[PDB]
This record gives C-alpha cells, structure tokens and sequence, in this order.
C-alpha cells in the first residue's frame, strides 16, 4: 500500500486560466491528484499537468475563482487516477467523474484500476464471430454487428440519434438460439433534457440492473469530459475479461470529446492542429475505439458504439474522417429520411458493415440471412431509380416491373425501416418481415438468392 | 551513464545530468523504464521523447542511457516471430506474463537466450586466417527450410584468434574471436543493426529476372522483377489477399516479410490467425510458411513511434536475410497508415506543415524507402548475391490518386496492379483492372524471355491491343446499335471475351488454377492468339470473294475447337506433367488449322 | 567505389577476398598437381604463401603492390568457387588431373559465370546432394540416392561443361522425383 | 595563405534539428566552414549559418545524428567553402559533396575556387545570339535555343524527360549555312536507374573523356544537395571563362533541389512563401539559374539545361512558377501526349524560348523562320479550340474550316512533333515541314504571313 503521510503545501505561486502554478513541492509526480481547500472552507479537485523541478502546475477541475496565494492548501494524494470498480456497478448512475448522483452509497471496490490502461496485445484479440441484436431491423437485419466489431454512428443536429441510442441501450441482447450481457453507457456533453430523458428512460423501462450509466453534462468541467469514456472502458474491460460477460459500450457524441480534447490542450499553450483539433487527436480516439474485441482465453467481449454528430454535415471534418480509420463500418442517420417523417431514419445505402459476413449466418443467426439481405439491398436501390425515372417518364408510361420496384419502396420504407420506439424485433421477425417484402415479386426476379433456398422460405 | 528527470510534460521528458548523450540516442526512464529517444540536447539536459505513457513519473527518477540508436537484433531466432515497429516480441511477452496486456515498459529481448542452436563453423577457417567484414563464418540449422548463415558484422576484419567447433550454442556464446592491430573483437551469433542506415554491398546490379507470382494477369500483362518495386491499392472488398497468400505460398522467394504499419484491430487478428494456417509443398512434403515467413504486426493503439519504425524494421530484416545470399520480398501493408504517424511525429514537435499537413519531409523519406530495394551483390568473400522486392499498398481516399502519399508512391514505383471493387463485385477473380495497371519493367526481361520463352512477348502486345481494342469499341456498339460491326470488329468483341473468360480469370479454390506456371501461360496466350490470328485473316482474305465468311461461319465450322479453348485452363500442372499439356495444347492447335482449312 | 566502398572498407575487402582465393586454392589442391592453375594465380597465391600479417597486405593494397581491382579479383575468385564447388559436389568419386584443367579453362573463357548452365546444373546437382544429408531411409529417399551416385559418377567421368545426354537425363529425372509428393 | 594553426573547440553547447551551436568561439566569421569529428571517429562537415559574439550556429551537411556536448570536436578551418579545380576534372565521377567515386585520386587543384561564385557585371556580358541546332523539330522550329540561354525542361513524374535530355546532348551543335560541348552534369536526388541510364548513354553514344559527373543519390544526404549544383557551375565557369570552353550544365531535378532547401528553411523558422517553401526561395534560385552566358572577351559560354518535375502536372506551382520567372524559356513535357504514344511528348502552347527572335533570320537560320513559327503556333491553338468545340457540338455541326483545322492538328502532331529518338533534323528540314503543314488551308487564312513571304514560299 502507501503507507506514508500525505504532504499539503501553503506554496501557492500562481494562478492563471485553470492553473494554479505551486512551488517548493518535494518530488512533484506527474499526472497526480490534488485536493485544495479554499480560504473559506469549499474543496476542490485538480490533477497535475506539468513538473519542472520544485515547481508543480495543478489543473483544477472546477475553476479557479476566489483563489489566493495566501491560504489556499493543497493536499497531494500520491498518485494517480484509480478508480474503484466491482460488479455491483450494474444498474447505477454515476458522473463524469465517477461518484453516484442516483441517491445510493458509494461503489464498494473490487478493485482498483488505473483508468489509462494498457494496449491488448495484438496477438491475443481473436476474431469477431456470433451477432450483437439491438431489436432494430435497419441494423440487425441489413447492417448487423458481430461480437467485438466498433461500428459508428453518424448524425447531425437535431436528427434524433439520442432516441435511437436509448432504444439500443433498452433493447440489445444476445440472439436467443432455438445470457451473460451488460451494457455500459457514457454520455458526455449532454445538456440537462438529454440526461433526464436517459435516466428516466432506462431506469422505467425495467432494464437498468444490466446497465452502468456514466452522465456527464454540458456544463460540468471539462476535464471530466476527458476521463468520462476511459472510467466506462475500464468498467467494461473489468467486466468483460475479468467477469466474462458481453459488454456493449455506447458513447453518445464524441464530438463533444473532441472540444474537451482541443480545450485541454491549448491550455498547455499548444498551436492548434488542423482545423482547430490537435495533432495528435488519432492517437487519443485510437486509445479509445481499440480497448475492444475478443480475446483468447476468456469467454467476453467489448463491442462499441461510438455516436457522433457531422458538423455541417461534412463527412471529410477530422472528427469523422479520423474515425473512419480506426473503426469498421457505420450507419448513417438522415435527414431526407427524417423531414418524410420517418422513425428511425437510418439510410442504408450508405451505410455498411464490415464484419457482416461473420456475424450472421448458419447457427449464429438463420442460413438465409446474408441472401435476404442481398435482395433487400439490390430492390431498394433499383426502386429508388426507377423513383428517379418515373418523374421525367411519366407514371402512365413505366413497365409492369417498374411498378413492382414502386410499391416495394413504400413498403420497406413504412413496414421494414420505419419501426416504432419501443416495439423489440428479433432476428427471424426482420427476416420474416424480409420475406413479406420480397414476395412482392415473381419467384424469377429475385436474382441474388440462390434457388436452393427460394425453395424453402419462399412459398410461405 | 544514469542521468535524472527534471521535469515531464505530457510525452516530453526533460533530464538533467546527462553529458555525454548522443542525438536520437534511445534512453529508459522512470522505475519502469519506458523507451524513450533523445531529441534535443542543451548544455547538459537532454530533451527526450517518451513512447509510452508518462503517468506517473516523478522528479529524480533514474534515465538509463542505452547508447545506441533504434537497432534491430539479427540472428538466429527470426523466422515465425512476431515482431512490432520496436521488434518486441509480442508471441514471448503473451507466454511469460500470462495476460492479454502489452505491459508497460516490458523488457525482453527479441531473440531467446533459451533456445540451443545447431552451430557448424566454416571448415576451411583457422586460426590466423585474414576475415573481412561480410564472410559468412559458420552455419546455423535454423529449421527445415532456411539456412542461417553467420556473417561478420560489415565494418569488422582482422585475423581469427578463435573459432569454436560444431556443436550447440544459444545466443550469448563467444563462438568467434578475431584480433587487429593489437586489439580483439568477440563476436556471437547475433549482431545489431540500425534501422535507419542502408547496409553495404559490393555493387547494385540491374534487375532482370522474374517474380513468379502464379496468377497468368500479373505475370503476362504487368510483370514484376526480383528485385522490383510494386504498389496495390490497399481498400475494403478489393480481394487483396491474393497478392500476399501468392507471394507466400507460390513464389520464388526463399524469405518473407510482412508488416502491418498501423492496421486496425480486428483487421490485425485476421493475419495473425490466416498466416500461421498457409502451407507449402518442398521436396514433396508439406511444411508451413511461418518457417520462412517474419511478421511485423501493429494496431491503432500502439505507441505512434512504432506505428513510423515499422516499415524501417521490415527492411532491416530484409537487408540482413538478402546478405546472405537470399532472395527477399518484403510487404507493407497501408504505407498511408505509416504517412500518418509521420504526419502525427511531426505535428508533435511543432513543425511547419507542407501540402496537406503533411511534413516537408515526406517525399525523400518515400524515395529513400523504396531505394533500398534491388538486386545486389553481397558484402564478403563467398561470393554470392541476392535481391529484395518490395509491395506496398496505398489507400487513397475513395479512390483518388491525389493525396500527396499516392502521388508520391506512383511517381516512385515502376508497377502498378491496380485491384478494382468493380470487377470483385462482377465475381471477376483475380480483380485487376488490366486498363489503369502497368508495369515498366518490361524491357528489363528482355534476355531472359528470348533465351527461355521465345514466342510471347508478341503474343503479350497482341493480347494488350485486342484488350484495349474491345474497350474503345464500346460508344461504338452503344451509341449505334451492334449491327454496324465489321467482321474484324466481331472478331475482336468475341476473342477479346474469351481472353477475358479463359486467361484473365483465374479462380484459387480449385486443384489445377492455384498455381499457373508459365510455360502453360505461354502455351494458353499463344493457341489463342493463334486463333484470333487465323479467324481474322480467313475474312479479310475472302473479303470481296461471293463467299463472304462471317463470326456465323466461324462459330459453327467449329463448335468443339471453341469449347476445348475456354477448357485449357483446367489442365492441371500436377496430375498431369508438362510434356503432356505441351503435347495437348500442340494437338489443339493443329486441329485448329486443320478445321480452318477444311472452311476455305 | 561508387556510393559506399571507402578507402579503408575497399582495401579490407581487398585483403579479405585474397585469403579467400588462398584458402579456395589449398582445398581444390592440398596436393599440388595443379601446377598450372596454382601458376594463374600466382600473384594473389604469393601474398598467402609467405606470412604476412593482416596489415602488412593492406598496406601493399593502399600503396599498389599486390592486386587491387576488386572487379577483376571477384571474376577470377568466382572460377575457383564453382571448380571446388563441382570438385567438391562428387565427393565420393574422383576426376583425373586432364579433365580438372579442361573445365576449368572452359570455365575461364565464359561470358559471365553467374547466367552460365554450369552454375544452373551445379545448382541443381546440389539441390539433389543437399536433400539426402540427413534424409531417412524410404523408397523414394532410396531412388534418389542410386540415381544421385550415378550421376555423380557420369559427372567424374565426362565432365559439367560438356553436353552429355546421359547427364541431363538422369538430372530432369532426379529433380522430377525430388519434387513428387511423398505419398 | 593561411599559415596559423587552426583552433579546435570541444565546446559545443546544444544540438538541435541539423543545427549544432557552439560557445567560446574567438571572432567567429560568418559561412566558415567547420570539421566536426564525432565520439566515434567518423567526420563530417558544415557551415557556420549565424555568428553571434562566442556564440556560431554550424549547420551539418550530414545531419547531426550521433552527436554529442562533450566529445564531439569540431575545427575550424578559417575560410568559406572552396572548391578545387582543375581541367583533368573531366572525365570524372564525384559524388554530391566533390569526392571520387571511380576509383581515382582526389583532384590535384589547378586554383581553388569560390563556391558562391560571383554576379557578372551586366556591362561586360554579350547577348546570346548563335543558335544551338538540337535536331530536334519541336525545339528548333518553334522555341530555338541560342548559345548561351539557360532553358529548362518542365516535366513531371514518369515522362521521358531523361531521354530527351540525352538526345539533346548527343545531337546538340551549331547551324550550318555554308567544335564541341564540353558536359558538366549534376543530379541531385535521383535514383539507381536514372545515374545508370546515364552513365550508360555517355559512354556509348559519343565520349566520355568530356563529361564531369556530380552524383548525389537519394539514399545520400539531404543537406549536401544545397551545395551540390554550385560545385557543377563552379567547375563550369573555370572550363568556360578561363579554358575557354563551350560548357553545357544539365542539372537534374531541381525539385529536389527545392525541396532540400525547404527543409533546411523550415528546420530554423524561417518566413515561408507559397506552400511552405521559404520567401528567398527566388533568391536562390538565381544565384544557380543565372550563372549561364557568354562575356566580352573571352570565347567560351555556358548553357544551361535543368530539368523539373512539376508536382501533380500543376504549372502554377512554386517550383515551376518561380523558375519560369528567372530562366530564358521553358520545354513542356506532356502527359497527355505521352498517353498517346508521341515521342518526344513536347506541348509547345505552354514552350517558350525568350532568346529566339534574335537567333533566327536572315543570314542566322533563313528568311521565313519567325513568319512559319507564327503560323504555326496560331493554327495549333485554333484547332485545338476546335477540338473542344466538337465535344460539344458534336462531329456533324463543323464547318469546312474546322475541318481543315481539325486536319491540321492530326497532321502536325504525328509529323512535325513525332521525331524518334535518334533522329537529326537540320533546320532547314523542319522549316520545310512546317510549310508542307500551312499549305493545308489557302493563303489567305494565313494571317500572320506578309503578302511578299506568301508569294515566294507558299507555291511551291
């Protein structure tokens, strides 16, 4: 343990910004954690950023006001951020910073575990297999997630991506074939209806016993933005290779992350980078999207779901092109799709997985699910052309089969897609609602589903 | 040595008590003794760029100077390791600490000091003997497959003092000592080598034989050397493991290098899990590939000073195995992932940008890349030479060879396979494009195809015109309606189809188009030519005759000559041997001319 | 010395590939019997054959005494490589002291030695010598063998240089079985 | 001379990017030059870039990897860089940096010459007026080339720039109504096979006992190829203005020239121009492009020829644009012609030679040069306007003179263009070539002949 007597300094040097420059610390280690006390009695909370010497410069969390150089304290703890982590985090609500803002005690650690964590050895992560279901059939049945994919969401503003996150959340499982599962959920940058829509939500819903719920607001400190996602990841890598579950983890607007990040960087006194973001901003959304996957030896997963907002709905900005990079596949929330009055928006042309073919199939989901989702693909694509002719051809003039391509847009759109907020449909639902759709057409037109199976499924 | 920290800034360690410290030295900080490189020296303080993560270093922790720059280690122990931009051994580090975490300043050595090697030195060396640097000395049994050939280091020489006799040493043993000047030199079996400086040959010879690959596209249109430098677009659903699994399994390499310079997660545990299953056929047995085989094998999360050496360790390694007399291809998967780590190194260091953000340094360091590749003729006595031929792999975003990595690398490489989704999604297999693909190293195969295979390069520039003649032939056949076709054009539009069908086409899970050689790519190329040769001139003879020939006549006088041309490319190069496909194929072809003649 | 073969780096490798040829030499011919390629070299034999230290030939090397082209001593050290290669190839067996001189001075007036079909065939002699070092008594690893000492015996006897149909007969036969699965 | 020992300071204060900084220095001169011997006996050069009281800012050619504030001993050697010449200079090999690498002794110094050279007086130059015949109807018909010019050849990556430069060289001499070039060529950058390719070629289509070669590869160091270009020259104006010589300098790929100076600029924070090259970068350039001419008194000249590769095919940028302000003229090396098997690939719309007025006419080459030149350029453009008209406009919607124009550009671009690689045409045979193309159209579209030209060389 640490043993020794902790040392407060009456040293105050400085105070600039966020920063409260001290001086004559005795061994000053970097990224420590300070207590201060105000003159007139209020504790605050700060974290060392820079060591020179005799010389440390705190960050404190909540500001620097009504701060002097006369009688303020500092306690330095000895050493870094540890967070206290158990299994009994299961259904609760802690903030930002981790402490329980849902009228309950404090966690009773199992462990303590520093919250920056090491890089899984490439060696060991194994390869994505079985299906994450989230109950909605735009992703399950057309862009489905594998167990240990990272998959992005991409939205805009007020596109409803909050509702559809809390769907997933409320609704996500694990495929009921013929369950070790949790979810850990982080919200950073969320103003107050946002946060009280997810507390309300999932704590009614009767789900909230396999969901760890991290709050953090738009007007909380800014640092706590930044340790938000790392506090859920080691509560998910506790879970998922110590215990052994499932863990699905959402991170709603890492946007919002990102201007935590370029704020806490140019209070380093760093030029900014491209665009206003630094320039290593790949490497901190890498440390964050890759404490992922299976591993060997252990019976756990850790899916993502990273959520983000394209500003100006450009899809070249470093917060989307960067995490193209690093992650696989994405879904993409419309507004075409969302203005028609369409719930959820999710268009699937543009959007893809990239570890689809491993997720379904045989045994994992039903053997007709990558053929279904073929068809589905291709009929929609040609219905939308034949939407795009019918306007500058007349409707009085298309073929027999052009109005087939017609009537199947106005039925996936309004019977596929379009879902409902709480109404849960499990794989065979989506394919069996697949294959209402696509007996729209002769038995010959359905080109990409190879006859052994039109055979089976077909004549129902 | 032992300086101490002054202060820490983020990955920037400042120390003091640091006098005589080298530029780009490595150090090792702290308790846990993090890698580190020194980048800035000043009086006596040394301004030093951390790797991993400085949480939790403190002022007056110990700075160990190592005293060389980023070396690799060479010996015997390479072949089946995996490595990283640093060369730790992940496949080491996962069994001796038992958990699925890269620890944080983990020191072990990339070479077991374990293992007991089968050591036979040279037999004509004693003691007084005059040995330069380059001479092999002694002979490793490293497996079943690959001689390891101990080297003096290229900078040493003088007389052997000592020599040790055959038998079983590990990797520390003195097994030679030589003397020069009054002063000795002890040398093991292990070397080490920075990966930043070239290693020295003799001359560097001009590149003129092939590179077998196996597949009849890339080996007839776009031909590589040993030697060469080659560049594939590296993208999602393109079919790019055809390229690596050929290079591995079908090559005339002896030694591969693989490397992954940034690769995401998931997309690192599928080489991981393939290459350790690939096998190949020597001498009739079956053995794996991982007996010559090497991975250099990064992901997103690992230090970003790994993620920019990782191309610079792949060619050391390749440099060490070509000295040996070897014949070496090395592979960088998304060169684009290692342009951003460079970007990002710079960044770090506040440095001004160049197009696209880019750092002012980023061509040269692209040139001096692929100018480490070649045919040479080694270092040191015994008299041999060996070669290296680099691929490395571009991702252009959405397709477009604009960004300043694409431009560079395709005004660098002299070939170019381009792979296409287009075609992949047309079940077109291999997925080359064969229109925006080249290859300028055609006129180096010169000697060697007119000494071995007489008769193809025609049959190469006929196979190229009738390609590109059935692609400029398309406005024609749409804008107008299919029937304004001169017979000639017919022709063409039919046996410009069938090369595509028959020869381009090439499908890997079968047991006779795994691996295509080429004198029955030679034999396929001409009795198609062949063809289309005398299809072409019986209509352009009888042109204006009353008995005008037409594609009708043609595709009736012969319906079985047809079929057993789109059925030469199941002849397997196994069950059957190479005298009776060259029998068949001449037997093909004299009945061509027989029903040709029986027409006129 | 164009790009990285200094002053100090060219004469070391100078003096290195002198010691080579010395050594090449005494293996080809413990014996002298060869007087007449044991004359040819005679200029790169005299620097070995009396004691000088590894210095001592340097120095000759940086003054000019003893040759110091290191093109032209690598086209003559590449001769005697593959004389003891094929010399050393039919181990068991033997070749007469006329034979030994007709080769090697069909091998000095070559072209280039590297793109030769003596290097080629000494290639291939030496896949097949190599595979049964340490092969494990079977039938095809038997076949290999008696097909392998009759072609080294055809090769003591007529020569590599020469074309003997005998010779390429037994070769493409020996490396058709090499190569043929085990099963 | 200098016949005081020179003094050795081991008192290096701090090393940073290529700049070592030294303290303790008694009255340092600004662009000495200094030899630095490192901990391990290996020795490098460089050159004092700032001077300040004791302090001097050395600057390695070399890099400054390896070294040390403690034992790394540098000597100053108390005189700015001079280079050794002589005559016997030709028919040599040096690398980047003035060392042999064919196996001969160093040069034994005839003089020993300033590396920077020295502006020639305006007054005492002569206008360049003799034409350099290259056989080459591209060049001499329509941007000819006087002894004396400084003309560049602008490229891209993967045309046959080397080619014809080499055709330019072995063909190259003056014009005859009724002895040789002396070569001097540097490469700054290249690769294995471009030194090969012409080493080979000057060996083999003519001799080599009069070329001087300077090759730095691009495995060689970066900062040497700042001086590399300025031996060639030096060397160059001793064989012209004092052996009185006919040199002809072909530097290759100043854009690595740029480059190395970009980065050498960018490593001390220096003001940037366009796309980050430095604002002196013009400066620069002219220091090397305008040491090539002809003076009064003495019967030598110097012609020269670098060779860019323009980044992207791009003409506007800075390598290109900065160039074309400073030389006599441009050759455009096409892509677009390449992809159409058209040797040599010259677009002569974006040539200029800014010396040829002069150089042709009556009693120079013959009477019609400049008249057909004119005509020529006026009908390429036209047709080429044409040409992008049909696009549009379609092939049935010309006129008959679009036609005639149309005619014209396939004619002149497969006859007149289209040479071969060792072909020699006299001037006189290019002048008859463009007049077997205008008498295409009636003499009364040609527009930009006199009448008097008109009736003694179009019926014919």
């Amino acid at each position: 343990y640490l043993s020794q007597p902790r040392l407060t300094y009456k040293t105050v040097s400085g105070v600039n910004g966020p920063l409260v420059i001290l001086d004559h610390v005795k061994f000053p280690r970097y990224a420590e954690i300070v207590h201060l006390t105000l003159p007139d009695g209020t504790k605050r909370s700060g974290q060392v950023l820079e060591v020179s010497g005799s010389k440390a410069v705190v960050q404190v969390f909540e500001g620097t006001s009504g701060i002097d150089a006369k009688k303020t304290s500092c306690e330095f703890t000895g050493d870094i951020l540890r967070t206290p982590v158990s299994e009994d985090m299961l259904g609760r609500v802690f903030n930002g910073s981790g402490k329980p803002i849902d009228r309950g005690p404090v966690v009773l650690a199992e462990d303590f575990l520093d919250i920056m964590g090491q890089p899984i050895n490439p060696q060991c992560r194994i390869y994505p297999e079985e299906m994450i279901q989230t109950g909605i059939s735009a992703i399950d049945g057309m862009n489905s997630i594998a167990r240990g994919q990272k998959i992005p969401i991409f939205s805009a503003a007020g596109l409803p991506h909050n509702e559809i996150a809390a769907q997933i959340c409320r609704q996500a499982g694990l495929v009921k074939k013929s369950e070790n599962f949790a979810i850990v959920f982080a919200a950073m940058g969320v103003n107050m209806e946002t946060a009280r829509f997810f507390k309300s939500d999932f704590e009614e819903n009767g789900s909230m016993d396999n969901v760890c719920l991290f709050l953090n607001l738009a007007n909380d400190p800014t640092i706590e933005r930044i340790i938000t996602p790392r506090l859920a990841l080691t509560t998910a890598e506790f879970l998922a290779y110590q215990c052994e579950k499932h863990v699905l983890v959402i991170l709603t607007d890492m946007s919002s992350y990102a201007e935590a990040l370029r704020e806490v960087s140019a209070a380093r006194e760093e030029v900014p980078g491209r665009r206003g973001f630094p320039g290593y901003m790949y490497t901190d959304l890498a440390t964050i999207y890759e404490r992922a996957g299976r591993v060997e030896g252990r019976n756990g997963s850790i899916t993502q779901i990273p959520i983000l907002t394209m500003p100006n709905d450009d899809i070249t900005h470093p917060i989307p092109d960067l995490t193209g990079y690093i992650t696989e596949g994405q879904i993409y929330v419309d507004r075409q799709l969302h203005n028609r009055q369409i719930y959820p928006p999710i268009n699937v042309l543009p959007s893809l997985s990239r570890l689809m073919k491993s997720a379904i199939g045989e045994g994992m989901t039903r053997k007709d699910h990558a053929d279904v989702s073929n068809q589905l693909y291709a009929c929609y694509a040609i219905g939308k052309d034949v939407q795009a002719m019918k306007a500058v051809v007349g409707e009085e003039a298309l073929t027999s089969d052009d109005l087939l391509y017609l009537e199947f847009l106005q039925k996936f759109e309004r019977n596929f897609i379009a879902q409902g907020p709480y109404e849960n449909r499990t794989v065979f639902e989506t394919l069996d609602i697949g294959w209402q759709l696509l007996r729209i057409f002769p038995k010959e037109m359905l080109k990409r589903i190879p006859q052994s199976t039109l055979s089976e499924f077909y004549p129902r | 040595t032992f300086g101490y920290v002054h202060g820490v800034s983020g990955p920037v360690v400042t120390a003091c008590d640091m006098a005589g410290a080298a530029m780009y030295e490595l150090v090792r900080v702290g308790h846990s003794e993090l890698v580190g490189e020194i980048i800035r020296l000043e009086g006596d303080m040394a301004t030093i760029q951390v790797y991993e993560e400085t949480s939790g270093v403190s002022v007056g922790d110990p700075v160990l100077r190592t005293g060389k720059p980023l070396s690799v280690e060479l010996g015997p122990g390479i072949m089946g390791a995996i490595f990283d931009g640093i060369q730790r051994p992940l496949s080491d580090i996962s069994s001796q600490t038992q958990s699925i975490y890269i620890p944080r300043g983990v020191n072990v050595s990339a070479l077991s000091r374990d293992i007991k090697w089968d050591f036979t030195p040279c037999k004509n060396l004693r003691v007084g003997s005059h040995i330069t640097g380059g001479d092999i000395y002694g002979i490793v049994s490293e497996n079943s497959l690959i001689k390891h050939k101990i080297m003096l280091p290229p900078r040493n020489r003088g007389t052997v003092t000592y020599i040790a006799p055959p038998g079983n040493y590990d990797t520390s043993d003195v097994v030679l000592e030589l003397e020069f000047e009054g002063v000795k030199e002890k040398f093991t079996m292990v070397q080490v080598w920075p990966v930043r400086q070239v290693r020295p040959v003799t001359e560097k010879l001009p590149a003129n034989h092939p590179l077998l690959t196996g597949q009849r596209v890339l080996d007839a249109l776009f031909p590589c050397v040993q030697g060469g430098t080659t560049a594939i677009p590296g993208a999602f659903g393109c079919g790019k493991t055809v390229i690596s699994q050929s290079l591995s399994k079908y090559s005339n390499s002896d030694v591969i290098i693989y490397v992954g310079c940034g690769e995401r997660g998931n997309e690192m545990s599928e080489v991981l899990r393939d290459f350790p299953e690939l096998t190949m056929e020597v001498d009739g047995k079956v053995e794996s590939i991982m007996k010559r085989t090497a991975l250099v094998a990064n992901t997103s999360n690992m230090p970003v000073a790994a993620r920019e050496a990782s191309i610079y360790t792949g060619i050391t390694l390749s440099e060490y195995f070509r000295d040996m007399g070897y014949h070496v291809s090395m592979m960088a998967d998304s060169t684009s992932r290692w342009a951003e780590a460079l970007r990002e190194i710079s960044g770090r260091l506040a440095e001004m940008p160049a197009d696209s953000g880019y750092p002012a340094y980023l061509g040269a360091r692209l040139a001096s890349f692929y100018e480490r590749a070649g045919r040479v003729k080694c270092l040191g006595n015994p008299e041999r030479e060996g070669s290296v031929s680099i691929v490395g792999a571009v991702s252009p975003p959405g397709g477009d060879f604009s960004d300043p990595v694409t431009s560079a690398t395709l005004g660098i490489v002299q070939v170019f396979w381009g792979l296409d989704k287009k075609l992949a999604q047309r079940k077109h297999f291999p997925s080359v494009n064969w229109l925006i693909s080249y290859s300028k190293y055609m006129r180096a195969l010169d000697e060697y195809y007119d000494k071995h295979f007489t008769e193809f390069v025609p049959l190469r520039t006929k196979a190229k015109e009738i390609l590109q003649e059935e692609e400029d032939l398309a406005e024609i056949v749409q804008l107008v309606g299919k029937a304004s076709l001169a017979e000639t054009d017919k022709i063409t539009l039919e046996v410009a189809k069938l090369i595509k069908d028959d020869f381009l086409q090439q499908n890997g899970y079968t047991p006779y188009d795994r691996f295509c050689p080429f004198y029955k790519t030679v034999g396929m190329l001409s009795n198609m030519i062949a063809f289309y040769d005398m299809a072409r001139r019986a209509v352009e003879t009888t042109a204006q005759s009353d008995n005008k020939i037409t594609w009708s006549i043609i595709r009736e006088h012969m319906g079985d000559i047809l079929y057993k041309l789109s059925s030469m490319k199941f002849k397997d190069p196994l069950k059957d041997g190479e005298a009776k496909i060259k029998s068949d194929y001449a037997q093909l072809l004299e009945d061509m001319q027989n029903a040709f003649r029986s027409l006129e | 010395k164009m790009g990285g073969l200094t002053s100090e780096q060219y004469h070391s490798q100078v003096v290195g590939k002198i010691g080579y040829i010395a050594r090449c030499m005494q293996t080809i011919d413990p014996e002298n019997n060869l007087k007449k390629i044991r004359e040819d070299y005679q200029d790169v034999l005299i620097w070995a054959e009396k004691n000088y230290r590894f210095e001592e030939i340097l120095e000759a090397s940086k003054s000019g005494k003893c040759p110091n082209d290191l093109d032209a001593l690598s086209r003559r050290s590449l001769i005697l490589q593959e004389l003891l290669r094929l010399v050393s190839s039919i181990s068991p067996f033997k070749m007469k002291l006329d034979l030994i001189e007709s080769q090697y001075e069909k091998m000095k007036q070559h072209v280039n030695l590297w793109k030769s079909d003596y290097h080629v065939k000494l290639n291939q002699l030496n896949q097949l010598t190599d595979y049964l070092k340490n092969a494990a008594p079977t039938p095809k690893n038997n076949f290999l063998r008696a097909m392998t000492s009759v072609l080294q015996m055809q090769i003591a006897q007529y020569g590599i240089t020469e074309d003997n149909e005998g010779i390429n007969q037994l070769f493409k036969l020996g490396l058709h079985l090499l190569a043929m699965a085990n099963e």
